[PDB]
């Protein structure tokens, strides 16, 4: 209501001006949802209609909340974040707890509604302007700016931090074992307890917040036998990187070894020091492909050796907090996607795989959206920052359907690749 | 008159100041022309006299055309515009006729003296000061400043539209069945009432506007359908593009081919079939504008054929939300696709094409999926939803391809429509080296400086060939090698290459390339029963790299 609070002065990173990003075309269904959501926001004083003397713009979208109960507005502040928070990464930064990754269980709670109660500095509102679009350009577009801290803007958590640390104290005392990290609109809660004890301290936490004002959405796998695992529980234990296999055979054909000399010639870029000296000689003749030719002992000595140089990682582990994390994904087989996170080529800080096979939701774009949201969540946990993805997909297809399976409140930076990878079958 | 509208607060870019441009005194012929005008404008409130305390100035001119009985005051704001802040871009989105919904009655209203009726921000007025130059030296200096939206200022269209939109609401709040479209200084009113009950509303609206100071000279709303807006010809129940008169010249300059292609594209949004493949190739020039780009012979059949389609005019219909949207696509030629979107049997909503010049090698399916994507985006902008597609491809062809393509893809609801030509994969590579089949170790290589190369192979059975090639690149030879192997082998063959270039082009299962070599290769594969391609590291001495890479020493060596 009328809860007056001095506002924290927010300023853009000198040189830079407010954002002016184009609003993607939305479906009528999503437009209707936006105008309904937005009209409530306006009665509650959260947003205000603006005039033409405001030239700025930031994209808006509509995504469905858990279980598809009802719609949720998702503001794409990537550009604004880059123009601000980069220096609200310095002035009001939030330290990243290096033990959160070691926890046995991590729950993610949506604490975004908190923000809507802290008023935003008046000279900054102007920059949060957004346009709910019009079908077929028949009407101008409804235009609003924010009066309170918005949800996907990195300055909101930077400013609410004070209120957070305070509200959480009583609980961090009663629970010194539990690690709590805030990222944008989510709280990441980790412990080493048993999945039954943990899930218990989490709703303990939910009530502590509620006891003090903040809210948080409820589960479905406890009272109403909801066929779903919607409340995020991750376990950074099972996290491992060993997709680099070598074919273990008894009957070696010319074809076989050729491929092996190949995979090994690529692997050679990651791990300097493994060579095919002896294998690249048993292939010196021009023999039929399908002609068994069981390795000379010298080869078996090189193959055996290599089978190992792999499991023993490189120096690599040099996470430069001054650089960006890049994530590449490759459509593997059927319902399987591999990925690598790095900062310099061939020096992987991490590799993985994802899979939920094409049957129930046998869609490509739906899988890709899922793998992008998992790889990101992981990165928030390990490094406290999101990566820039290199998505193997056509731009327009992706811009058309990403927001149809998106369930997260943040959006990572991305770009598209058009050239096939020869980094495909090698893991 | 001047409206009691609220003024939108305007401001100059950060750290700038009002213009101080210099205006050349003008012929006393036109100094009286101005005074008459400004006197009438001042009487009416539009402008006001102030020059002592006003350190700024913008040049003023005067132009009169016999195509009139009086003068016209013209001011060059281009310097003030340079220092005026940015505004919410007026409207970089015009509707498309095919998305307008069937209305029973439409009426455009001209609202002329739009801008001079809307007040201007008190604080900004001083930066609009112009100066009228005296007869000779008898120059006391007669200067005025605007109290309303100037005719060529940067924020006028935006501030006008905003103001008009607020004037309209207390009126469309009382009249829910009336829909209103704003464009420049035209109001288009639409409704589903009997023309009788409609003209009554148009009159009320006119009186409503009149109370806000805006005049709609259009007595009775005397505007004439068909309406001509943004190159469109709009009727009460159909729309079409304005007349397309393709010139008939003996010699065409690069500039004349553009305006030509321009019109042909514009007309394609409703005339099925228009082709632009050859009239567009021509413009592959580096420095030309008058270069007499000589029309070719294929580009000659095209221009004639489009002239034939433009023969009898075509019309498209409006949209009805209660029916379905459908889009059909058929393959036109090579690289060209056409499609139409409709709700019913034979009255298109809109037409269109899609061509692909992505470098040169693409697959018939990859192109179809792209076409589906381009249509989908368009539908979302025009109608707010996606259509059902009818596509010349079998669910089996498609699935085989996406399931094996490295990129992730998607395509809404679609049904098969048997109509030639039909999309399909002309050949598939084997996934396993064939047994008993001969094995060709293929190699090629050219000299960059000399442009002389050679292509060859050595099979396991001792078969060998080497053919000398002139005027070539390391990529033509690398494909010549694969081509020779395909030429001398049986119906099942195993080929091995060092070249990632050649392996990629073929793996992409292309079909009607802009390279006869790749077309020669494609023609072979299709003829084969089983082909299996394999790749091994180029210069790391293998069987192929030691045997097939040494016979290429019969020219340049090292
Ligand atoms: C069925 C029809 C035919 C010709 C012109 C039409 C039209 N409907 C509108 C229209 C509308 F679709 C929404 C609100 C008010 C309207 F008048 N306009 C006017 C019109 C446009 F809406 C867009 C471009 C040109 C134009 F004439």
């Amino acid at each position: 209501p009328i809860s007056p609070i001095e506002t924290v002065p927010v300023k853009l990173k000198p040189g830079m001006d407010g954002p002016k990003v184009k609003q993607w075309p939305l479906t009528e269904e999503k437009i209707k949802a936006l105008v309904e959501i937005c009209t409530e926001m306006e009665k509650e004083g959260k947003i205000s209609k603006i005039g033409p003397e405001n030239p700025y713009n930031t994209p808006v979208f509509a995504i469905k909340k858990k279980d598809s109960t009802k719609w949720r507005k998702l503001v794409d502040f990537r550009e604004l974040n880059k123009r601000t928070q980069d220096f609200w990464e310095v002035q009001l930064g939030i330290p990243h707890p290096a033990g959160l990754k070691k926890k046995k269980s991590v729950t993610v709670l949506d604490v975004g509604d908190a923000y809507f109660s802290v008023p935003l500095d008046e000279d900054f509102r102007k920059y949060t302007a957004f346009t709910i679009p019009s079908i077929n350009n028949e009407t101008p577009g409804i235009r609003y700016q924010y009066n309170v801290l918005p949800q996907g803007w990195k300055g909101s958590p930077a400013i609410f931090q004070s209120s957070m640390t305070k509200i959480l104290e009583p609980f961090k005392k009663q629970n010194p074992d539990i690690v709590i990290y805030q990222y944008m609109d989510d709280l990441y809660v980790g412990s080493d307890l048993e999945i039954g004890q943990h899930r218990t301290k989490i709703e303990e936490l939910r009530q502590h917040l509620l006891r003090w004002g903040l809210t948080t959405p409820d589960k479905k796998h406890q009272k109403e036998p909801p066929f779903l695992w919607m409340g995020y529980e991750l376990h950074p234990d099972k996290w491992t990187v060993q997709p680099i296999v070598l074919p273990e055979k008894d009957s070696w054909t010319v074809n076989d070894i050729q491929k092996l000399v190949g995979k090994l010639n690529w692997a050679s870029q990651i791990y300097p020091g493994i060579k095919v000296r002896q294998l690249s000689k048993l292939l010196r003749g021009t023999k039929a492909l399908t002609e068994v030719i069981p390795l000379t002992e010298e080869a078996e000595l090189e193959l055996a050796e290599n089978r190992e140089i792999l499991k023993e990682p490189v120096h690599g582990v040099y996470y430069d907090p001054s650089k960006d994390l890049i994530a590449e994904i490759q459509k593997q087989g059927q319902g399987q996607w591999t990925y690598q996170i790095y900062q310099e080529p061939f020096k992987n800080l991490k590799t993985g795989k994802y899979a939920r096979m094409r049957g129930a939701h046998t869609n490509d774009v739906k899988q890709l959206t899922e793998a992008v949201q998992k790889i990101t969540t992981e990165s928030i946990v390990i490094w406290g920052k999101t990566p820039k993805f290199k998505l193997p997909i056509q731009k327009e297809t992706w811009e058309t359907w990403w927001t149809e399976y998106w369930q997260a409140t943040w959006i990572p930076e991305w770009e598209f690749v058009n050239t096939p990878p020869l980094v495909k079958l090698w893991y | 008159p001047i409206s009691p509208i609220e003024t939108v607060p305007v401001k100059l870019k950060p750290g700038m100041d009002g213009p101080k441009v210099k205006q050349w005194p003008l012929t006393e012929e036109k100094i009286k022309a101005l005074v008459e005008i400004c006197t009438e404008m001042e009487k009416e409130g539009k402008i006001s006299k102030i020059g002592p305390e006003n350190p700024y100035n913008t040049p003023v001119f005067a132009i009169k055309k016999k195509d009139s009985t009086k003068w016209r005051k013209l001011v060059d704001f281009r310097e003030l515009n340079k220092r005026t802040q940015d505004f919410w871009e007026v409207q970089l989105g015009i509707p498309h006729p095919a998305g307008l919904k069937k209305k029973k009655s439409v009426t455009v209203l001209d609202v002329g003296d739009a801008y001079f009726s809307v007040p201007l921000d008190e604080d900004f007025r001083k930066y609009t000061a112009f100066t009228i130059p005296s007869i000779n030296n008898e120059t006391p200096g007669i200067r005025y400043q605007y109290n309303v939206l100037p005719q060529g200022w940067k924020g006028s269209p935006a501030i006008f539209q905003s103001s008009m939109t607020k004037i309209l609401e207390p009126f469309k709040k009382q009249n829910p069945d009336i829909v209103i479209y704003q464009y420049m200084d035209d109001l288009y009113v639409g409704s589903d009432l009997e023309i009788g009950q409609h003209r009554t509303k148009i009159e009320e609206l006119r009186q409503h506007l009149l109370r806000w100071g805006l005049t709609t000279p259009d007595k009775k709303h005397q505007k004439e359908p068909p309406f001509l807006w943004m190159g469109y010809e709009l009727h009460p129940d159909k729309w079409t593009v304005q007349p397309i008169v393709l010139p008939e010249k003996d010699s065409w300059t690069v500039n004349d081919i553009q305006k030509l292609v321009g019109k042909l594209n514009w007309a394609s949004q409703i005339y099925p079939g228009i082709k632009v493949r050859q009239l567009s190739k021509l413009l592959r020039g580096t420095k030309a504008l008058t270069e007499v780009i000589p029309l070719t012979e294929e580009a000659e059949l095209e221009l004639a054929e489009n002239r034939e389609i433009l023969k009898e005019p075509v019309h498209g219909v409006y949209y009805d939300p209660s029916k379905d949207l459908i889009a059909e696509i058929q393959k036109q030629g090579q690289g060209q696709w056409t499609y139409q979107i409709y709700q019913e049997p034979f009255k298109n909503l809109k037409t269109g094409k899609y061509a692909r010049m992505r470098g040169a090698h693409t697959n018939d399916v990859k192109q179809l999926t792209e076409a589906v994507q381009k249509i989908t985006t368009e539908s979302i902008v025009i109608w707010g939803k996606t259509p059902k597609f009818k596509l010349p491809i079998q669910k089996e062809t498609w699935e085989t391809w996406w399931t094996e393509y490295w990129q992730a893809t998607w395509i809404p609801e679609w049904e098969f429509v048997n109509t030639p030509p039909l999309v399909k994969l002309w050949y598939q590579l084997e996934k396993e080296p064939i047994v008993g089949a001969e094995t060709f170790y293929v190699d090629g290589a050219a000299n960059r400086e000399t442009k002389l190369g050679k292509a060859g192979y050595v099979t396991n059975k001792g078969r060998q060939k080497v053919v000398p090639l002139t005027n070539t690149t390391n990529q033509k030879t690398e494909l010549q090698a694969i081509y020779l192997a395909l030429q001398d082998s049986g119906l099942e063959v195993n080929i091995v290459t060092d070249s990632q270039y050649a392996l990629g082009i073929i793996q992409a299962q292309p079909d009607k390339s802009e390279s006869e070599l790749v077309n020669q290769i494609i023609e072979q594969l299709i003829k084969k029963e089983k082909v299996y391609l394999a790749w091994v590291p180029a210069h790391k001495g293998i069987g192929g790299n030691e045997q097939v890479d040494k016979l290429v020493s019969a020219g340049i060596r090292k």
